[PDB]
């Protein structure tokens, strides 16, 4: 029901390193901040932006690191594999993680790809890794080589992630209570012929969520063409697009609606 | 499967001539991971700028962030440049101040 906080790792790793990536690399997420980043040009899990701050018990980081060599060295070796019975190159990504149901206990996620398309799932209440497809075979069957393998990916998402997660909730609760609203800007510019181009534009947002729209005397006249983006330091920046009649700008206005704002913002050129 | 990359340039804070600021080159949605990004003043590569680290969403394509510290002018005109295998040429888009 309420807003639930979910706690995800994203993990990679290549064959084609000719434009100076690392082998395997890998960032660690609380909703839409990030906390994590490791990559294996260096060995270690480091805390990122305000994470740098927080008080944690003394071996928090060094777990996070070994937890994370351990997932390193599975990638890496189910690239070789593959790298010895087919041709070509290789891209193998990962998605775990979990979020906390009514009594504290874990509710799991554990999906694979490769090459950019979903090929197995993993089951931590019976530690078994699924799928249909030839390379399903070639991979899971390197992974069970070793029993201890499916009990740590088992105890990882169901007794750790909790723990992180109750954990961040605690000791982090003002990083995660963040709710700062955008500054805004509207333009016009030449477009087409005979048209004009609004551009409604929000700079240092945080959390992403945001809505757009455009208003014409007062009335809603559309949300526009929009997207969005990082902005350098954790917050958002977020644009949207109208095209109008040239010479008929000033009818029309922009308001937005966020979390960290009492209630909707209209804006003018 | 290969993914062109979507390429998008803008500000951190509302530009002003005269003015220190922070410059953002936003590229997204691509596959394979392998990539080259710099950022241009006038024509001319800019040195030592900064990456953010690669990540992924849902649908598994890749993203991420080139930046560096700059002053507007009336002037000087500021760009990016990017490579990759679905590109038939180096790819230059120019920075639009009202994004
Ligand atoms: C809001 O968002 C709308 C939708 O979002 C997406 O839209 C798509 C299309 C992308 O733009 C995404 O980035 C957006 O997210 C957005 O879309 C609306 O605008 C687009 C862009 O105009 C519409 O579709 C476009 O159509 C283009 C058509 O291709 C020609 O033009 C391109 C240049 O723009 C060329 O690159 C391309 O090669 C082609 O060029 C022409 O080719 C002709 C044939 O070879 C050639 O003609 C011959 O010429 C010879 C002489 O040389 C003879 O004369 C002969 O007889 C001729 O036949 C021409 O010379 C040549 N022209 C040039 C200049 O070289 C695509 O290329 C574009 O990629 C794009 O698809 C889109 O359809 C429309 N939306 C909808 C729903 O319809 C909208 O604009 C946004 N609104 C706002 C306010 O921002
Ligand atoms: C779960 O954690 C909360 C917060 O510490 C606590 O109040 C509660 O007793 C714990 N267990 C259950 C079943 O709520």
């Amino acid at each position: 029901a309420e807003p639930r906080l979910p706690l995800m790792y994203h993990l990679a790793a290549v064959s084609d390193l000719s434009t100076g990536l690392p082998s395997f690399w890998a960032t660690g997420w609380l909703g839409a901040q990030q906390y994590l980043t490791y990559n294996n040009l260096r060995q270690e899990a480091d805390p990122c932006g305000a994470w740098i701050w927080e008080n944690q018990v003394s071996w928090y980081w060094e777990k996070e690191t070994t937890d994370l060599k351990s997932k390193e060295q599975l990638f890496l070796e189910a690239i070789r594999t593959l790298e010895n019975q087919i041709n070509g190159t290789f891209t193998l990504q990962g998605l775990l993680g979990c979020e906390l149901a009514p009594d504290n206990s874990s509710l799991p996620t554990a999906v694979f790809a490769l090459n950019g398309e979903e090929f197995m799932r993993f089951n931590p209440r019976t530690g078994n890794w699924s799928g249909e497809w030839p390379e399903t075979d070639i991979v899971g069957n390197l992974w069970m080589k070793q029993p201890e393998a499916a009990r740590k990916e088992s105890e990882f998402l169901l007794t750790s992630c909790p723990e992180r997660l109750l954990g961040h909730l605690e000791r982090g609760r003002q990083n995660l209570e963040w709710k700062e609203p955008p500054s805004m800007r509207l333009k016009a510019r030449p477009g087409n012929s005979g048209s004009s181009v609004l551009t409604c534009a929000a700079f240092s947002f945080y959390p992403p969520e945001l809505k757009f729209r455009f208003l014409r005397n007062g009335l809603a006249s559309g949300s526009g063409n929009c997207s969005t983006g990082p902005n350098g330091d954790g917050s958002f920046h977020a644009w949207s697009l109208l095209e109008v009649k040239r010479g008929d700008e000033h009818h029309y206005q922009c308001q937005v609606e966020h979390e960290g704002l009492a209630q909707p913002l209209t804006v003018d050129l | 499967i290969q993914k062109t990359p979507q390429i998008q340039v803008y500000s951190r804070h509302p530009p002003e001539n005269g003015k220190p600021n922070f410059l953002n080159c936003y590229v997204s949605q691509f596959h394979p991971p392998q990539i080259e990004i710099e950022l241009l003043k006038n024509g001319k590569k800019i040195p030592n700028i900064e990456m953010s680290d690669l990540s992924f969403s849902k649908d598994w394509s890749f993203y991420i962030l080139a930046h560096t510290e700059f002053t507007p002018t009336e002037t000087d005109v500021y760009a990016c440049r990017v490579k990759h295998v679905t590109l038939k040429e180096p790819k230059t888009v120019t920075w639009d101040r009202d994004m």
